[PDB]
This record gives structure tokens, C-alpha cells and sequence, in this order.
DNA sequence: TGCCGAGGCCGCTCAATTGGTCGTAGACAGCTCTAGCACCGCTTAAACGCACGTACGGATTCCGTACGTGCGTTTAAGCGGTGCTAGAGCTGTCTACGACCAATTGAGCGGCCTCGGCACCGGGA
DNA sequence: TCCCGGTGCCGAGGCCGCTCAATTGGTCGTAGACAGCTCTAGCACCGCTTAAACGCACGTACGGAATCCGTACGTGCGTTTAAGCGGTGCTAGAGCTGTCTACGACCAATTGAGCGGCCTCGGCA
């Protein structure tokens, strides 16, 4: 129970436009390192958003909750960033 | 037309749903709400990869190991605050 | 004219209680912008922890919280 | 007498465990902070929010003054110098200032 | 008759059963948990009010302020390691 | 909801072997900061539990997780002597 | 003589990974030390994770939850 | 040299000699025998290790450039252990 | 130069998806009234700035030795080998235990009162 | 400056009574303990094959000690400032209750993306 293939399939979708000479393959190592830091991180934010919502007393963690606990997790400029292309991604889904 | 699919990602909503509802981080959780932590995470994985490449098309090796993720997250000061207490696994040190 | 509240002399106390002698001049404004720094950090924690619960006023729990985010907890407010 | 009074500051001040920082210029700050740094505007304080953000920034700078002299007292000093305080801000492993 | 008392212990194994349910630390919470908890936190208590003591012997204050707390904390060596990371309202400063 | 009674109880009970043999009350302030020592050391022991379950898969943190969990928060001489006398606690509690 | 195990060239190789150029003949025994004071809070940890497994065998991520328990989480281990 | 060794990323203390360093450490201080150590977990032990002395030189070449020094003494080792939250020895 | 691992195909399968109900978590609206903000003058202590001079940092030399470097010799780390099995791990039964409940009730909270410790103060030593 | 006798303030501490949370017994269901089986991986001795450690010689570059000068930093004083108070006046909004409803859990059915298994060929030793 990995995220290999996907995150693959994001390294792929990134380097459609990085450097193009060749796709840049993730070496095995490298790949159990990604899978390790998605893991750390998706437990973080997870974390922060269970400590939200018991803070605002809810049972469930929405949205909000998964913002707030990227803001706090993912801080500064890349945490806008993320966070922007997120909501892309969330609005998108919506409309759909 | 699954939700991966549908968001625009490439991370998987059902596998991220599952794990946030087996983990019991909260009782009940939104369906909207996985598709934001998706959406975070395949950001935060193409960040860090956009900035292994960013710190290391000099040396044009083609591929990523650990090393180069090493450097990406101890490198600019946003990934450092984030990852500043990661070790990883055959690592070395940030060039 | 932000930092200047903490004035020289708030640092001399600081430092005589932290443990030091004699404070070079550097020190002050060093200090002021390691505070700045510090404070930038637990104000950004904490004012997520409040628009978080949709509110403006920031409670001693959002400091507590924000601060409990970087490791360092506070014993005495909840 | 250039440190006659030095030992009776230190010994006041550690024996006590009030707030150093003025009450006011400090919570001045972290409104300065708030809307200036931060952007985010009409953010009301509560008295014991801004307390314990005193009482810890206070605590950590007075740890940060500690290691300092230790730094200091490293390098065969009495006078705490900017090197120091970056020492004690690289190497305990502190919130660094922007520049 | 209660829980607390008959366990021998000082701390309510009823609030803190209550504090575990609510906390959502887990679905369920074996009985022997809370009563086990409440006499760890009691004897932790107890720790930290000796220390407290041992090093105010000396200062000989009646009560105890959390600056007697703080000196417990930053003079024990375990007590140190517990609480490392823990700056106490008007602390002061462990001599 | 502060463990205010239950510390005043165990201070009380704590000056019966010391020699001092004072009521030796404990100070508004230093009640808030015990009650939030208290506090802060059930949250610990209790995310420890929580995160020892959820390790070796199980619904329930029993009293193996509360006593790895201590074992965890307080290490060392004081670890011991608390996890014995919590033990000491627990079997009195028990037995009946 | 187990620690003395850690040998004096493999203190020499790790700090100048960590960029030291001249290393004092006293600091080889400090980093023993601290090594094994690291060693000693990591593996009480590791073996406290272990037990509680009701097994005997301390395995990988035994000792990842160990780092994350005293703060370095390690990246690359399951 | 220090170019050879902060580039590469292949292991610094002998992988043998530091197994036999936990295990005992394992089975001495900790006191509890009949333990057996997977490979997996002496080897993230023991990156883990590395890392942190590797950090601790760090910050030890830091504090002796911060004397007008270019050798690191235990003095600077001291000050780096505890200037840093590391655990110091026993 | 060949060799094996990143990457691609293959087929099962298990996990993702969808559709519908129910109930329940929660978003919202409305009311309360706490308390944060503002503000002003006054007190006054605290900050500021400047004069002064001591003492501390640092700049310099210089000697001792504690370092690195460079040999040869010794060693134990590594690896491949097999062999040996404790014991990890997966399953399948069940029962000892916890959730859930209503009803019982008494520990615990706030409200109010008090008096002995202590911040203060002034004295004395 | 210490060391202590009065003084007035206030917070520890005690008593009450209302309340809500703790406790008890009974059902009922199921989580986990416990055993039984399977074989992975750890471990252990062994013997080569090195490559790293080691121990010593050497000598040089560096730590540290010792001195010397300049200036920067502490101390003190008079002047200026604004922190703090506290007291009032204003309202925003925190928060608590109740309502209503959109949404997620859950089940049943469905379906296809993802897993390992297997292969291959070009990047690399």
C-alpha cells in the first residue's frame, strides 16, 4: 500500500514541461523516500486536521479543517502556492 | 470516470479517504474534504520534485535518488522549515 | 518604530536574567529581529489556529496551540 | 565597579518571575506584526492571547540569552557579541531572522 | 464505591475514562486503561511535587509557585528530559 | 474541567511521608500550572496509546498501551518507579 | 570495548562529512559518548515499541517510531 | 578528504563494529537479552546515528569557527551538544 | 560488453465508485453580554542620551605540542555459504470484556466566607 | 545590607448545595487472546579476501598564553517619555441555544484501476 505508480504519474506530469531531454525517472530508493515523505506528510496534515477539529469540536474533518492543517503543516510561500493549486484542483472537482 | 480523474490529479481520493477514515483521525470525514489533502499532497510531491531538478540540472544524471531529494528539502527555507528534522535513507548532505 | 518597544533596556533585563555580563551593541537589534523572527512564526501558527474556529480574536488556546506546533508547550492557560 | 552592579541585576532578576518585556510595547508589536507582516487586518488580541505570547517569546529569548553566554563563555568572553547570539540562534536549532 | 478511591489512587479514573472516550484516542478503552493512567498521571504528580519539595527545602516557601515547578522540572535530569520542551507561566528561572 | 481537586489531593498525600509535614498549598498559579502539566502528560501518554493501537492494529488501548505509552513520555529511574507504583495502583484496583 | 568499536578513522569520516578539518585526539571519546547516549534514548524507545508488540525482535519500523518519538523522522524505511 | 565523503552517501561507521555497538548497548544498559535485531532496523539505526553525530560535527565545526579556531576541541563538542537540544552523555 | 533494474504488459483481484435512505452533524440565525478596544490624564517609574573611564575585545608574537600525513604491519569488516530455528506473521475459534443503557447517587463544581501568609514597610541592627 | 517585628491585603482553604457525571447491573456482540501452522529472516560460525584500522616517526601548523591599545560598553545623572492604571464608554463578536437541512455513514451493487507476476532492453558497471 504505496503511493508509487502515483507518484509517478505526478513526476510525469510535472516534467511534461521540465526538463524534456528525458523523462526523469525516480531510482528505487528514491521512489521508497517519496512514498516515506507523502506518507509523513499526509499523517501530518491528517494530524493537524484531527487536533482542528477536536479544537472546533467537530467529528468531521472538511475542508476547512484539511486548509487550516496545510497552512500549519506547509507554511510560507510554497504553502500558498500549494494551497492555491488545491483549490484549483477542489474546484474543479466540484464543478464537475 | 473515477475522482482522481475528475479533480485533475493524479493521486488517488480513494486510497487518501480510506487511510484518513482507518487512521480514525476524525469520526466522520467530508468527500470533499480527501480531495483537498489529495490535491495538497500531489502539490507538495511536484514541489519537491520541481525543486530537485531546480538544484540539480547541473548535473543532468537523468534520475532522482535520495541525495537529490536531500537537497531539495534542506535547500530553499520554505521545504527546509517543513522537512527541517527528515533524515533520509541514504541521503549524504545537501550540496 | 515596531521593535523599539522592546528597548534596550527590556533586552539588558532579558539578558541579566537569561545570565549575561555585558551586552554588546549588535546584540540589541540582533535580538529584536530574533524575537521579530520568533514572533512571526507563532503569530503566523496562531492566526491560522483562529481563522481556523471563524473567529477574529485570538485566544490564549490559539497561542498555546501554535505554540505546541513548534515543540515548545506552555503550562498555565488550558 | 564597571561590574559591581552586574551580579545584583543578575541575582534580581533571576529571582523574580515577572514579565520583562513591557506589557504594552510588546502587545504594540504583536499587533504591529499581525497587521504588518501578516496583512491580516482588524485581528483582536485577548489580553491572556497576547500574555502568553509574552511570556513565551520572553522565555525563548531569555533561553536564547542563555546559550549565548554559554557561547560567549566558549570563546573566552565576557560580552555576548552578534557572532554569539547567531551561534546560539545556527546551532540550537532556532527560528533564524529573515535578514 | 468509586473507582478512584478504591484503586488507592487520588486522580479520577472517572474523568479521565471520560477525557479518553472523548478524545476519540481510540474506539474503545479497556477498563484497567484509565485506572492505569490515573495512577501514572497521580504518581507523576507526586514526582514533580517532591522534586519540587527537595529543592525548596532550601528556599523554604510554604506554598509552591510555578517558579518552584520550573526549578523541578530543569534541575531532575528524567524530569528534564520529560519536560524539555515546557516554559511555565512566570517560570523564572531554574538556578 | 481541571484536575484542581484531585492535585490538591495528592499534594496532601505527598506531605505524609516528607518530613516537612506542611499543608504546603500550592498557588493559583502554580494549580494552573500543574492542572496543565496534568493535562499535558494525559494528552501525551494518551497520543501514545492512541499511536500504539493503531501500531499493532487494534481497536482498543488497553493497559499495554497505557503502560508503553509511559514507559515512552516518562523514561528512565522516575519511569520506572511510577509505572511500578501505577502497576501497584492497578492490581489494588483489580483485586477487588 | 564494544563502543570503542565505532572507530577512531569512522569518527574522522563522519566529521568531516559534517566539514571539520583538524579533529582534537579528545573529541574521538566525546562522540563515543554522545553516540551512545543517542543510542541509549533511541534503543530504550525502539525496545519499549518492540515489547509492546509482544515480540522480540526490534524491527525497522520500530526504530522509525522511536526517531519520531524523540523528533528525527526518517524518510525511506516502510 | 572532505570532498569524497560529503558528496557520496555510502555508510561511515562500519556497518559490523556499530551493529555489535547496539547490540550491546541493547543488551548491557537496557539489560534485556534474547534480543534480535532485523537488518532493516540496525540498518535505520544506524543511518539514524550517523546522521545525528554528522549534525553534531556540524554544529561542532560551526562553534569552533565561532573560537578563531580551526581545530574542534571537546570544549567545542560540549558546547554544540548542549547549545543544540542533543542528549547529552551519562 | 553483457547484465540486470526501470519500465511496461497481463490478468486477477480487491478496492474505488455510485445510487438511495436516515439521522445526524453542522451551518446558520438570533440573542446575550463578555471583554477587547479606545481614550485621557496623571502619576511616575522607566527609557533615553550624554559624559566619562575602565576593562574588555581583538590584534600580535611566539613557543610547545598536539595534530595530520605517510609509511608498514595487523586486523577485523564484509561476503558468500549453509544450516538452524526462534519466532514473526496469518488464521480461526471463542470468550472475557467493553459499549450501551436506565436509574441511582454522590463527588465535584461554583458561590461565599475566613484568616494566616506574604508583599510591604519601617526599624533596628 | 541583613534580619526582623507590625500591617493590610488576598488567596488558600473550608462549607454548602445544586448539579451532572460517575457507578452498577444486564444484554449483546465482538475484539483480541491464544493456539496452531508456515517459513522468512535473523543469526551464527567459518574462511578467505581484501581494505580499513592501527601504531609509530616526523614536523609543522596550530592552540593557547602572554602583552599591548583602542574603543566600546557599563555606570551615573538629568531630562524626556510613555507604560500603566483605572475608569468609562462603545460595540464587536465570541459563544451558546435552537432550528433545518445538506451531507456522510452504511449497505448493496457495480466496475475498473492497482497489485504482484512476468518480461524486455537500454542504462550502466
Amino acid at each position: 500500500e504505496t503511493y508509487a505508480t502515483y507518484i509517478y504519474k505526478v513526476l510525469r506530469s510535472e516534467n511534461i514541461r521540465s526538463e524534456a531531454d528525458t523523462d526523469l525517472g525516480i531510482s528505487n530508493k528514491g521512489m521508497e523516500v517519496m512514498n516515506s515523505l507523502v506518507n509523513d506528510l499526509f499523517e501530518r496534515i491528517a494530524s493537524e486536521a484531527s487536533n482542528l477539529a477536536k479544537i472546533s469540536k467537530r467529528n468531521t474533518i472538511g475542508k476547512k479543517d484539511i486548509e487550516s492543517a496545510a497552512k500549519l503543516v506547509i507554511p510560507g510561500e510554497i504553502g500558498r502556492l500549494i494551497r492555491d493549486e488545491a483549490d484549483k484542483a477542489l474546484s474543479k472537482f466540484t464543478s464537475s | 470516470k473515477s475522482r482522481s480523474a475528475r479533480a485533475g490529479i493524479s493521486f488517488p481520493i480513494g486510497r487518501i479517504h480510506r487511510h484518513l477514515r482507518e487512521g480514525r483521525y476524525a469520526e466522520r470525514i467530508s468527500s470533499d474534504a480527501p480531495v483537498y489533502l489529495a490535491a495538497v499532497l500531489e502539490n507538495v510531491v511536484a514541489e519537491v520534485f520541481r525543486e530537485a531538478c531546480n538544484h540539480r540540472d547541473k548535473k543532468s544524471q537523468k534520475r532522482i535518488v535520495p541525495n537529490h531529494i536531500l537537497t531539495a528539502l534542506r535547500k530553499d527555507k520554505e521545504l527546509a522549515t517543513i522537512f527541517a528534522n527528515v533524515t533520509i535513507r541514504e541521503g549524504g548532505v545537501a550540496r | 518604530d515596531t521593535l523599539g518597544g522592546i528597548t534596550k533596556p527590556a533586552i539588558r533585563r532579558l539578558a541579566r536574567r537569561g545570565g549575561v555580563k555585558r551586552i554588546s551593541s549588535t546584540i540589541y537589534q540582533q535580538t529584536r529581529e530574533v524575537l521579530k523572527a520568533f514572533l512571526e512564526v507563532v503569530l503566523r501558527d496562531s492566526l491560522t489556529y483562529t481563522e481556523h474556529g471563524q473567529r477574529k480574536t485570538v485566544t490564549s488556546q490559539d497561542v498555546v496551540y501554535a505554540l505546541k506546533r513548534q515543540g515548545r508547550t506552555l503550562y498555565g492557560f488550558g | 565597579k564597571q561590574g559591581m552592579v552586574a551580579v545584583k541585576e543578575i541575582k534580581k532578576y533571576q529571582k523574580s518571575t515577572d514579565l520583562l518585556i513591557r506589557k504594552l510595547p510588546f502587545s504594540k508589536l504583536v499587533r504591529d506584526i499581525v497587521t504588518s507582516g501578516l496583512s491580516k487586518s482588524d485581528i483582536r488580541f485577548q489580553g491572556a492571547a497576547v500574555e502568553a505570547l509574552q511570556e513565551s517569546a520572553e522565555n525563548y529569548i531569555i533561553s536564547l540569552f542563555v546559550d549565548t553566554q554559554l557561547c560567549a563563555e566558549h570563546a573566552k568572553r565576557v560580552t555576548i557579541m552578534k557572532p554569539d547570539m547567531e551561534l546560539a540562534t545556527r546551532i540550537g536549532k532556532r527560528i533564524e531572522p529573515e535578514y
